[PDB]
RNA sequence: AAAAUAGACUACGAAAGUGGCUUUAACAUAUCUGAACACACAAUAGCUAAGACCCAAACUGGGAUUAGAUACCCCACUAUGCUUAGCAACAGUUAAAUCAACAAAACUGCUCGCCAGAACACUACGAGCCACAGCUUAAAACUCAAA
């Protein structure tokens, strides 16, 4: 999991909102989602993501939460 | 140790771009790195307005540049672009492929 | 006094072939480019060929006393800079404590080589107050 | 093994003679580091 | 005016009983202001009481050793050398003088 | 009930059970004894039961 | 200045505590118990010096209200809230009748500290501050068959 790989971290924000899933909506072993939110937050102040709303180009990815 | 330098540039025209790349690499040779590789990611809207320099931007070009730099070189960088004008934002990150891969199974 | 920058890591150093190299990679395989606890490590093995009779088991009472002591010399190092970092200081002092108990084990089982780690850490093992 | 793939490996890294040269052709090219992930986990290529 | 007794204050100079809270006393008040003259009678025991009082947090110490603490002045108009020693002004005299034993 | 493990010990029927008398040349009994290892659980014993009656008689 | 989501996580730290990003240092110790008196921290009161003052705010003023108004609403502004510098442990057991009750199922071993009626009772002979009239500061006797 990478910060620069925007395709993969905007996967797990809401579409509206952009806040990160949980969990519990992710399905992703704990590990695995503190490297997802670690990824997206740097790429978020590092200027790769945005932070209020999922970047309008993936939206149209395979939807992996259950939501 | 390995460093990974992620640069947003302002949109410029080709010389320039290119006169800046090369000031940013000489200055981290000239700090003591080897720089490794350049990988240009491509020019893109901005996810957000930035205010850098008296000038507000909305549109930059995104670089890569691998490289290996004694560790007090880093603090240098950082200060270094804060002073070069042609820099919207350089954050200098340790390299992922150091991070090895946790043996989750 | 520190190994020199140019000095191969503990790691690098007995690979076959490594004098036989550019210039750039014995550079990229130097203390210059590792954190600081790759020095540490060096200067480590340069203790332990010094003193210990044995310088592969690590286990020994001197060992212990010899890594505590690199130990030390970091958080002093790192408490010169960070003068208000009180966990660091709290670290010393305990550090410090313990190879005090470290001394006095090694005192009373093998004198020879209590002599040895004093002389050649620079320790001057003292007495505890009786009150 | 490590040694000798840096054997390899610093022979293609940016020297400050080759520097406008390789500057210049990292301008002329485009990396991508996006890839996407299906509930069955697989890695589609963008 | 006339002869004003501001106080009555039991001390012992040997022992130290009650010197303290006579410094307290003089450091507390507006009209305790300016030199101190300690007078008395021969066997009152003065001595002791200018040996006590010369080292403590009353006198405006520059040297730890008593001998250039207090100094020898001779009396106005007259031979008679005597100690002295620098006090400091009551504590009310900040926030908005000489100590003298005189022949007994 | 009598504190501490063996409390038997502290009786003089068990003190004066020791049936050690030393001949007049001994002054002193200095006693090396190991608190782990097998080899040395006799020795042990000793210290914890038989001490006593010696010191006794 | 302080950090929504993650966090339905329960990690790090000796404790208090720590959850924006990057980088640099960096997270003692291969048996246990053992400090009022040693060294580090930490918190809780109360005063003392200076300093900042957006905002809030005991006190203090002002305005409106029944028929002792609203104690309660509104305005203004203090102390203060801020910033410095100071004053039972440890290892093993679940076998037994577990089992005064109530809590929190009972246990052993080993060590330190503490406990032998009400009574951590009451009382100012006095002492300090004060300076004729007030404030602060106590143990013991004594008594009782209770508590
Ligand atoms: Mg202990
Ligand atoms: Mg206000
Ligand atoms: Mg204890």
């Amino acid at each position: 999991v990478d910060y620069k790989n925007v395709q993969l971290l905007s996967q797990f924000v809401s579409p509206f909102t952009g806040c990160i899933y949980g969990r519990h909506i992710t399905g992703l072993c704990g590990k695995k989602q503190k490297e997802i939110t670690k990824a997206i937050k740097r790429a978020q102040i590092m200027g790769f993501m945005p932070v209020t709303y999922k970047d309008p180009a993936y939206l149209k990815d395979p939807k992996v939460c259950n939501i | 140790p390995r460093y990974e330098l992620a640069l947003i540039l302002k949109a410029m025209q080709r010389p320039e771009t290119a006169a800046t790349l090369k000031r940013t690499i000489e200055a981290l040779m000239d700090r003591g790195a080897i720089v490794r590789d350049l990988e240009n990611l491509g020019e893109r809207a901005l996810p957000y307005r930035i205010s850098a320099h008296s000038q507000q931007h909305n549109r930059g070009g995104y670089f890569l540049v691998d490289f290996y730099a004694p560790t007090a070189a880093v603090e240098s960088m950082v200060e270094h672009l804060s002073r070069d004008i042609d820099v919207i934002r350089g954050n200098i990150v340790k390299h992922p492929l150091t991070q090895e891969l946790k043996e989750c199974e | 006094d520190d190994p020199p920058p140019s000095t191969l890591l503990k790691d690098y150093q007995n690979v076959p072939g490594i004098e036989k190299v550019d210039d750039v990679v014995k550079r990229l395989l130097s203390l210059e480019m590792a954190n600081k606890k790759e020095m540490l490590k060096i200067k480590q093995e340069q203790f332990m060929k010094k003193i210990v009779a044995n310088p592969e088991d690590t286990r020994s009472l001197e060992a212990r006393i010899i890594a505590l002591s690199v130990k030390i010399r970091s958080y002093e190092e790192h408490l010169e800079k960070h003068r208000k970092d009180k966990a660091h200081k709290r670290y010393l002092l305990m550090s410090i404590d313990q190879r005090k108990k470290m001394l006095k084990n090694l005192r009373n089982t093998n004198y020879d080589v209590f002599e040895k780690i004093c002389w050649g850490l620079g320790i001057e093992y003292t007495f505890p107050p009786l009150y | 093994r490590e040694v000798l793939q840096l054997q390899e490996e610093v022979k293609n890294f940016i020297t400050r003679e080759n520097l406008e040269a390789r500057v210049e052709a990292a301008l002329d090219s485009r990396k991508n580091y996006n890839w996407a992930i299906t509930r069955e986990g697989l890695v589609v290529r963008p | 005016s006339r002869t004003v007794v501001r106080d009555v204050r039991l001390i012992s100079a040997k022992t130290g009983y009650g010197v303290e809270e006579l410094i307290s006393a003089l450091q507390r008040s507006w009209r305790y202001r300016g030199d101190v003259y300690l007078v008395g009678a021969t066997n009152a025991g003065k001595s002791t009481l200018f040996n006590t009082l010369l080292e403590s947090d009353y006198c405006t110490a520059k040297g730890s050793e008593a001998i250039d603490r207090a100094t020898i002045s001779p009396w106005p108009g007259t031979t008679l050398n005597l100690l002295k020693f620098p006090i400091c002004n009551p504590t009310p005299y900040r926030m908005f003088h000489w100590f003298y034993d005189t022949p007994g | 009930p009598m504190k501490g493990r063996f409390p038997i010990r502290r009786t003089l029927q068990y003190l004066s059970q020791g049936n050690v008398v030393f001949k007049d040349s001994v002054k002193v009994m200095t006693v090396n004894y190991n608190t782990h290892g097998e080899l040395g659980e006799g020795a042990r014993k000793f210290v914890f039961f038989n001490i006593p009656q010696i010191q006794y008689k």
